[PDB]
RNA sequence: ACCUCGGAGCAGAACCCAACCUCCGAGCAGUACAUGCUAAGACUUCACCAGUCAAAGCGAACCUCAAUUGAUCCA
């Protein structure tokens, strides 16, 4: 549960919730899954390092969507 | 009439490519991709290996 | 080759085969392509990469090299950091 | 046991039927090949301009041959404001009107396949400038082959 | 005597490797040719020895289509621009009709 | 392999296990003449160890 | 052995006797126009069009729309010729055309385009977007009433919904503002449906709005038989299509078997098939307008999915079919080591019985 | 020490490099200019 | 006299096809300097060796030609 995560500070608990919404369930839990090895010890290591990199990074196709959004503005220019 | 010539990178990498030039031409200087610096750098002719 | 030596009465290896080829434990033989360090200024880059590949051998050539080497060269070898440790076995191979 | 909602019944495969779907996602095939003839058919949409003796027609066409959006001087729409229907002004104004129709149809990218004399003509330069400054990008994004 | 020498080259083993209606995978050579006998059509790439390969997985289909050359192939435009009016040249093109959908939309979560 | 040997009682876990206990319990065969330098412990079966 | 041709040969009716007294094409362009005309000709040989084109039925797509507006061609043509005469009589117009400094007013152009050929251009856009195929199963109607739809975004902003432009669910959270130019005494029906968007049935759509028995342009006094639910395209499902349909009613219609509940947030009740709708009520009204937009996933959709529809948010991903890789051989004769890596399953070391 | 010396020599060469590029390129464009001069003759 | 390589006929239409059979050529030249790297799938001169084409990807940009050639060891 990212909200009740006292081991994470609040400034960064909130940046993670806006940076990893695609990984937050409706129960407010951050979910991490690793399947790149046949040893659950190595998969758990990958998941824990993913959490650690989330905290560190919080502490510190795009061309298509950019042009589509820009042309969405040349039409939403409809002022009243 | 033509010659094979070793061209050595001036990036200090030690990369070396071999190409051909007419003998009655001057020493070749080229822009070639050195993959050690991952960039297109100057190469200058440092030896004649044979006649092709 | 020598099928029975004169000092030990045993079969001998062809050290030419040993100095040229690599045997994987699965029974496959690996070689380099002929002319990979020759006249490269006339070779195109696709051909040069093709020559730089490590390629396998025939069934006929494999049986021939297995006959020209002794059973010491077919044992399983547990080297420290062998780059062919993956290829020493077959996976998902049907018939 | 937890009673399931009669709403959360989703099929294991979504079936989007929008013709534009995989093309706006960049994951759709472009018709490669035809590399001994002209024009190329490796595009999703294309701008094709037809300059007849009297009129100028510009169309945005799918690779199917289906025509998406079009602008011609044969319309009274463009006729009642132009002096002439075959001038550099005609090509420019058709460029502006189709650019507007493309933006409202959602067509933001297309291929333009010119001929060298069309490319070096000044009517087509004013049309491409009109489309580019009206919002239409005249190079299509590449396919995410993987 | 016999002052004719050479001529001892073997056959190139060229021609069609995948006839009509055969299933083909991406990369498979459909034909090999010294001259452009069969032309690249839909989803069929051409390699620099004029060889024809399948760009998509599908079914090889031969057709006869019209021939409009690139307006930079000086040789072919010169013929087209001397051709009589009402005359459309045709050639034999090879097409791969692709067999599988580019992909499917599957459920991956229930977030 | 180590867990299987321990469970079948061929290697005593209550004593320090060394190469001698692993060749006496006959879980590894070492050939110093084939340039064997001993035993390497590998990760297989770390999840049920 | 030879077989005679099954029909006319292509370059057959060209007289090969007077080849030097026959006219030639001296232009790549002129050859190209003839080439493409033959290319679109039917032809009795095997064709790219035969193997790749869409072979729809020649059922001659049935019109289901309000009759075409009647105009007087002679008076219209006379007015247009006189107007062009005045425009060319202006000297400054000729100056601007020769100096290439002229311009054309896009707003006026768009207004009378909406009046003149906009209906047919919209019909072609709908057919390209496949809305008739999926709403009316092939039947086509010329949109003869301009249905202006916009979304109130910000305080002074509107995002219009023309003919397939993208509108985000953040911009489509609340109901749109609609305007159809009508006369008094004409009852109407406005409908919003998401064609692509049903999460269970692949054939069905989702009803979003069913304003019925509507006074006239007045869009606030029509029975709200189904309330606006904002579009909800799932994440990774791609671009969905959402169509606002406007039908002109003759008699006042009783909509009691198509009356969705009040705070209706159940998708099994929000399933809709416009073919069944228009079939059961065909003899009462006729389609008149069509405004459509394209919708993708946005953060607001997590809200619609979680709070409004009491459900977990569906997430989908495009998966591409796996690679071919022919049957593996015991002796892969001239292949590299990457072969054995192609048939390998796991990248980590295995040890077998050791 | 050998690795540091190699990387530092590479660093000095790549530090001097862009200026080398611009004046070699001006010599090349210049060589085009004399070539066009003797082809104007 | 010939011995290796390529094009045409014999060998008319998938492939292949011999003669001290009939003809013609090759043992390069030009350009480039990403003529970088890598990697699915294929072709194949009737074996092997050798030879050929190539999607996707990384990095950049925004090859002509028909043959035009020589293994291993060793230097
Ligand atoms: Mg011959
Ligand atoms: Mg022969
Ligand atoms: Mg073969
Ligand atoms: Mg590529």
């Amino acid at each position: 549960h990212l909200a009740t995560a006292e081991w994470i500070a609040e400034p960064v608990r909130q940046k993670i919730a806006i940076t990893h919404k695609n990984k937050i369930n409706r129960l407010g839990e951050l979910i991490l899954t690793s399947e790149s090895s046949r040893y659950q010890f190595r998969n758990l290591a990958d998941c824990l390092q993913k959490i650690r990199d989330m905290i560190t990074e919080a502490s510190q196709k795009l061309h298509r969507i950019r042009i589509e959004n820009m042309n969405r503005e040349r039409l939403r220019q409809k002022r009243i | 009439k033509n010659i094979l010539v070793r061209m050595v990178s001036e990036a200090g990498t030690g990369f070396c490519f071999n190409t051909k030039r007419n003998r009655l031409r001057e020493k070749l200087t080229l822009l070639h991709y050195d993959p050690v610096v991952k960039q297109r750098v100057l190469f200058v002719e440092k030896k004649k290996i044979r006649s092709l | 080759l020598t099928y029975f030596s004169a000092r030990k009465g045993k079969r001998k290896t062809v050290k030419a085969v040993i100095d040229r080829f690599l045997r994987l434990h699965c029974g496959l033989w690996v070689r380099r392509k002929a002319g990979y360090k020759k006249k490269l200024w006339k070779k195109t880059p696709a051909r040069k990469k093709r020559l730089r590949e490590f390629v396998f051998c025939n069934k006929t050539q494999s049986k021939l090299l297995d006959k020209m080497t002794t059973s010491f060269w077919k044992r399983r070898n547990w080297y420290v950091d062998d780059p062919y440790q993956k290829y020493h076995d077959r996976t998902n191979l049907k018939v | 046991e937890v009673d399931p909602v009669e709403n959360e019944a989703v099929a294991p495969e979504f079936t989007n039927r929008n013709p534009r779907n995989l093309e706006l996602l960049s994951v759709a095939r472009k018709e490669r090949g035809w590399r001994t003839v002209f024009p190329s058919r490796e595009f999703w949409h294309r701008l094709r301009v037809i300059r007849t003796q009297h009129h100028v027609e510009a169309l945005v066409e799918h690779q199917n041959g289906k025509v998406v959006v079009s602008a011609s001087t044969r319309e009274w729409a463009i006729k009642k404001h132009l002096y002439s229907t075959r001038n550099v002004v005609a090509c420019e104004s058709i460029g502006r009107v189709l650019a507007q129709r493309c933006l409202e149809a959602g067509i933001n990218f297309m291929v333009y396949q010119p001929t060298p004399w069309e490319a070096a003509s000044d009517s087509m330069k004013r049309l491409q400038s009109a489309m580019t400054e009206g919002g239409v990008v005249l190079r299509e994004p590449q396919r995410i082959y993987e | 005597s016999s002052k004719n020498l050479g001529g001892k080259s073997s056959g190139r083993r060229q021609g069609i490797k995948k006839m009509e209606g055969h299933y083909v995978h991406a990369g498979n050579i459909i034909a090999t040719q010294r001259h452009f006998r069969w032309h690249p059509g839909a989803h069929v790439g051409v390699g620099k020895n004029k060889c024809l390969y399948a760009l998509e997985e599908g079914i090889v289909r031969y057709t006869k289509e019209v021939y409009v050359p690139h307006p930079r192939n000086t040789e072919a435009v010169d013929l087209i621009t001397r051709l009589p009016k009402g005359a459309v040249l045709y050639k034999t093109f090879v097409h791969v009709v692709p067999a599988k959908p580019e992909g499917t939309f599957k459920l991956v979560a229930m977030l | 392999r180590l867990q299987y040997l321990i469970d079948l009682g061929r290697v005593d876990p209550s004593q320090p296990i060394d190469l001698t206990q692993l060749v006496n319990g006959r879980g590894v065969t070492i050939q110093p003449l084939k340039r064997d330098y001993g035993v390497q412990l590998v990760e297989e079966g770390a999840d049920t160890f | 052995r030879r077989t005679p041709p099954l029909g006319p040969m292509p370059n057959s009716d060209i007289d090969l006797s007077n080849l030097e007294r026959l006219e030639k094409y001296r232009s790549f362009d002129r050859y190209r126009r003839r080439a493409e005309q033959e290319a679109q000709a039917p032809h009795w040989w095997r064709t790219y069009r035969e193997y790749f084109g869409e072979k729809t039925d020649p059922k001659e797509k049935i019109d289901i729309g309000l009759p075409p507006p009647k105009v007087s061609r002679t008076q219209q043509l006379l007015e247009r010729k006189q107007a062009i005469q005045e425009l060319r009589a202006n000297v400054e117009e000729e100056r601007a055309a020769r100096l290439r400094t002229a311009s054309v007013p896009l707003d006026a152009v768009r207004a009378e385009w909406e009046r003149t050929c906009g209906p047919y251009h919209k019909q072609r856009l709908a057919e390209y977007y496949g809305l008739y195929r999926d709403l009316f199963h092939g039947a086509t109607f010329v949109p003869r009433v301009p249905l202006h739809v916009a979304y109130a975004v910000g305080e002074d902003d509107l995002m219009p919904v023309y003919c397939g432009n993208e509108v985000t669910p953040t911009e489509a959270a609340q109901a749109p503002e609609v305007t159809y130019e009508a006369e008094e005494g004409s009852l109407w029906t406005l409908l919003l449906t998401s064609l692509d968007g049903h999460l269970l049935e692949p054939d069905a759509e989702y009803l979003h709005w069913l304003l019925t028995n509507i006074p006239g342009n007045r869009v606030a006094e029509g029975q709200v038989t189904c309330p606006y639910l904002p579009p909800f395209p799932a994440r990774g499902s791609g671009i969905h299509r959402l169509a606002f349909l406007l039908f002109k009613q003759d008699q006042p219609i009783d909509f009691s078997e198509d009356a969705r509940p009040s705070p209706c947030y159940q998708l099994a009740q929000r399933t809709f098939r416009t073919f069944d709708f228009y079939k059961k009520h065909q003899e009462t009204m006729t389609p008149a307008g069509l405004s459509f937009f394209q919708c993708r996933w946005d953060d607001s959709v997590t809200y619609i999915f979680h709070q409004l529809l009491d459900m977990r948010e569906p997430v989908f991903e495009f998966v591409r079919p796996p690679p071919y890789h022919p049957k593996q051989k015991r002796f892969p004769h001239r292949q590299p080591l990457r072969y054995l890596d192609r048939y390998r399953d796991s990248h980590e070391p295995t040890y077998g019985i050791y | 020490q050998k690795r540091r010396e190699r990387e530092q020599h590479i660093a000095e060469c790549m530090a001097k490099m862009p200026q080398m590029i611009v004046n070699w390129q001006q010599q090349q464009r210049e060589n085009w200019e004399k070539a066009q001069a003797d082809k104007e003759r």
